[PDB]
């Protein structure tokens, strides 16, 4: 555990750049976290909302 | 029952030919279409259907390669491309409309008739 | 760099201006290895189909079903798909894929219609309001016509209601119309139901019999199991390509694996789940998926007041296709001399167009990256 | 019925992803380590399905030779059954009705009710080796996962960890809620059955995405 002081901090960088990816694959309350099943599976006027 | 036809074959060399019709005595988004050819040895055969909406549609098995059909929602009236005519296809033919749609020998109101005559 | 800085005059150093990304091209698309072929082929080439009093409602599940054949069968007369357009029946299936057939007589095609009823609408078969599914109706004259009639189809003339919409009415009792009770032995008011197309080669083609069958599609909570073919291309490598396999899509680089799947894995993760490796329905051989190119441009200046010259550099970008990164034949002809040329040089921070590699060694102007600086002598270094 | 402990069986792989070197934690229908499942072992009772089943069997002799399922196993409402012939085996999705024993120099056929309604089938092909199966039935499809291993010891559960790969689904689309086992009579056998429930688990993956290992997440504050 000598250098941990150097460890930590590359630990935290990755893993908040982690969090940041899966993020990516959150509903937010849509219908889908994939953006082209919105495009496809609905209309124009409402896949906006 | 104003189902009427037009064209003419006046080919001064190789060429094509457009038929419009129009069934200017009825509605025209009720009732699916065909048009039917008469040869001279033959009867009035078919060529090419198009439903109500003017989307389904399968054309006979003689004109499923060359001959375009196309018809509208509104406007009354109704296209089919007689692209690279064939002398065989030099014909009485007739636009007519039914509830039903592809070579019936009864339909609700037959055409006018043009006498396309491809030439050489 | 003049219109990002808002300024007339811009000071020696490196400025970052625009981003750019590789396009796709071919949008490829791969499905299974089809090939399991309904049993259709009979109940389209047998020479006795169903009975309009016996038209079994066979359910024929789990294979595939084309119907271009259908399109291009060069029989039909009065072929309809209802609900959906028959030109997107192949595509798109629905749920409960029942099939249905006969060799109807055709003198009241049309009456076989959805919100229709009639004479083969009321006793012999009814379609539903808003039927989604295929009534197909074509000519069948040659097979189903013998010497002096074809007697083979009888059917129910009389029903005592009108049809329920999907019923297959069979039955042996005869009409009921009066009171006095027939005994038995035929009498006045018998009327004997099942009568008898008369199926002639005299009769003409709506007189003798348009073949007619059913593939009617319902919803209801259980899986589909019937539907049209898929197509699909072949699959081109090393591209930045679109693609879509048996069901996910994307856009990227597929190129020759080394890892090794199971006999059950379709594609791979990795952490973060991003897919990254797939398996191509038709050979079984996995394929990675990398990123099409991306990345940042940044210019090179000495300085408006020093000179007039710049240089370009393409971040983390394989110094060979620069001039497709970014549209090069879309740009104006004084772009395209920053896209290829004599003064081209790969370091470890990107493409590094405009200047000129150099073996000697001075103090740090401007920072390009990894130890390379850039200055002016009169011509750009690096 | 003489209980037994299930030292840490019945994981089975939960979708059709590759992953290489990785823990992954998901939450699904499990076998909760170290519980107490029934052992039957001749024996034929009704036995109610709940959310899915394990079953494990070791036997010399070819005893077990399928399964059937349903809600009402009578002519009222359709079931569903599996048999083994010694060649193929035959899945099948019929109205039959019911049979108050059913069961199988070869005599057979003795479970055989009657065939009206069809609307399925899915004929295919095929001390002892310990074999385990695991079933489930949701939205409309009955999935089977099972696992063959050799074995050698008596009457007991081994130890250790396998995992269980799929071998079929099928769009069957009906509902169920009991079940009954089927042997072959000719005048020695092992029959456990537990029961799944929602619960989470981690699992590892090694260099070749194979299961080689996994953590119940609510066995021990440890594990937690
Ligand atoms: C998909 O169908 C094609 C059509 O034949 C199969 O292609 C052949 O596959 C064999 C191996 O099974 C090769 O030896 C041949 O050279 C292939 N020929 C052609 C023209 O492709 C293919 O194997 C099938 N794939 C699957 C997974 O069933
Ligand atoms: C029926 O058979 C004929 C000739 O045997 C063939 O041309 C036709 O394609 C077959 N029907 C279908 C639907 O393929
Ligand atoms: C331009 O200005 C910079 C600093 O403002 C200076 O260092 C440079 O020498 C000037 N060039 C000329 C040609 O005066
Ligand atoms: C850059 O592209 C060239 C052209 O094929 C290739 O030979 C070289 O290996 C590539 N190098 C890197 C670092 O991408
Ligand atoms: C610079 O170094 C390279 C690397 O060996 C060499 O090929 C070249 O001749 C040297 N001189 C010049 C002027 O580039
Ligand atoms: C073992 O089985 C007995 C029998 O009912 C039960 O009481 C007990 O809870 C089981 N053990 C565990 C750990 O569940
Ligand atoms: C046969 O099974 C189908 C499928 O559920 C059902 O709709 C029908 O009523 C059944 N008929 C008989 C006679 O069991
Ligand atoms: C099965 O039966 C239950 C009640 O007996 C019912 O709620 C459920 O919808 C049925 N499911 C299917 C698929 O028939
Ligand atoms: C993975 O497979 C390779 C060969 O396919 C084998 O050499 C290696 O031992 C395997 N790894 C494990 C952990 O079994």
């Amino acid at each position: 555990s000598a250098l941990g002081k150097l460890q930590d901090v590359v630990n935290q960088n990755a893993q908040a750049l982690n969090t940041l990816v899966k993020q990516l694959s959150s509903n937010f309350g849509a219908i889908s976290s994939v953006l082209n099943d919105i495009l496809s599976r609905l209309d124009p006027p409402e896949a906006e909302v | 029952v104003q189902l009427v036809e037009s064209g003419g074959g006046l080919v001064q060399a190789g060429g094509s030919l457009r038929l419009s019709c129009a069934a200017s005595g009825l509605t025209f988004s009720k009732y699916a279409m065909g048009w039917f050819r008469q040869a001279p040895g033959k009867e009035r055969k078919f060529v090419a259907t198009i439903s109500w909406s003017g989307d389904s549609a399968f054309y006979a098995d003689s004109v499923k390669g060359r001959f375009t059909i196309s018809r509208d929602n509104a406007r009354n009236t109704v296209y089919l491309q007689m692209n690279s005519l064939k002398p065989e296809d030099t014909a009485v033919y007739y636009c007519a409309a039914d509830r039903g749609m592809g070579y019936g020998d009864f339909m609700d109101y037959w055409g006018q008739g043009t006498s396309v005559t491809a030439s050489s | 760099t003049k219109c990002t800085l808002k300024s007339f005059t811009v000071e020696k150093g490196i400025y970052q201006t625009s981003n750019f990304r590789v396009q796709p091209t071919e949008s490829i698309v791969r499905f299974p290895n089809i090939t399991n072929l309904c049993p259709f082929g009979e109940v389209f080439n047998a020479t006795r189909f169903a009975s309009v009093y016996a038209w079994n409602r066979k359910r024929i599940s789990n294979c595939v079903a084309d119907y271009s054949v259908l399109y291009n069968s060069a029989s039909f007369s009065t072929f309809k798909c209802y609900g959906v357009s028959p030109t997107k029946l192949n595509d798109l299936c629905f749920t409960n894929v029942y099939a249905d057939s006969f060799v109807i007589r055709g003198d009241e095609v049309r009456q076989i219609a959805p919100g229709q009823t009639g004479k083969i609408a009321d006793y012999n078969y009814k379609l539903p309001d808003d039927f989604t599914g295929c009534v197909i109706a074509w000519n069948s004259n040659n097979l189903d016509s013998k010497v002096g009639g074809n007697y083979n189809y009888l059917y129910r003339l009389f029903r005592k209601s009108n049809l329920k919409p999907f019923e297959r009415d069979i039955s042996t009792e005869i009409y009921q119309a009066g009171s006095t009770p027939c005994n038995g032995v035929e009498g006045f008011n018998c009327y004997f139901p099942l009568q008898s197309y008369g199926f002639q080669p005299t009769n003409g083609v709506g007189y003798q019999p348009y073949r007619v069958v059913v593939l009617s599609f319902e919803l209801l909570h259980a899986p589909a199991t019937v539907c049209g073919p898929k197509k699909s291309t072949n699959l081109v490598k090393n591209k930045c390509v679109n693609f879509n396999f048996n069901g996910l899509t994307g856009t990227g680089v597929l190129t020759e694996s080394n890892k090794k799947f199971l006999p059950f894995q379709q594609f791979g993760r990795d952490i973060a789940d991003t897919t990254d490796a797939v398996r191509d329905p038709q050979t079984l051989e996995i394929l990675d998926i990398t990123p099409c190119s991306f990345g940042g441009v940044s210019v090179i200046t000495p300085g408006t007041n020093t000179s007039n010259q710049v240089a370009v550099l393409y971040q983390d970008v394989n110094c060979t296709e620069v001039p497709v990164a970014i549209h090069a034949d879309q740009l104006t002809p004084t772009w395209r001399v920053y896209s290829t040329g004599s003064n081209v040089f790969q370091t470890r921070a990107g493409c590094l167009i405009g200047a000129e590699h150099v073996n000697n060694s001075y103090e740090c102007d401007i920072p390009i990256g990894a130890g390379i600086c850039a200055s002016y002598q009169t011509s750009i270094i690096a | 019925p003489a209980y037994t402990n299930s030292f840490t069986r019945g994981v089975y792989y939960p979708d059709k992803v590759f992953r290489s070197s990785v823990l992954h934690s998901t939450q699904d229908l499990f076998l909760p380590f170290f519980s107490n499942v029934t052992w039957f072992h001749f024996d034929n009772p009704v036995l109610p399905f709940n959310d899915g089943v394990y079953f494990a069997s070791t036997e010399k002799s070819n005893i077990i030779r399928g399964w059937i399922f349903g809600t009402t196993l009578d002519s009222k409402t359709q079931s569903l059954l599996i048999v083994n012939n010694a060649t193929n085996v035959v899945i099948k999705v019929c109205e039959f009705q019911f049979c108050n024993d059913p069961f199988l120099m070869e005599s057979e056929f003795r479970v055989y009710s009657s065939a009206n309604n069809c609307t399925f089938e899915y004929v295919s092909q095929p001390f002892k080796n310990l074999r385990e199966f695991v079933f489930k039935n949701i939205d409309g499809y009955f999935k089977i996962y099972s696992k063959h291993t050799p074995i050698n010891l008596v009457r007991d559960l081994p130890q250790g960890f396998s995992a269980l790969e799929p071998l079929v689904d099928l769009p069957i689309g009906i509902n169920i809620t009991r079940f009954q086992t089927l042997l072959a009579l000719h005048r020695a056998a092992a029959y456990y059955v537990g029961y799944l429930q929602p619960r989470t688990f981690l699992l590892k993956y090694n260099e070749n995405g194979t299961i080689t290992d996994a953590v119940d997440c609510a066995l021990d504050p440890l594990s937690e």
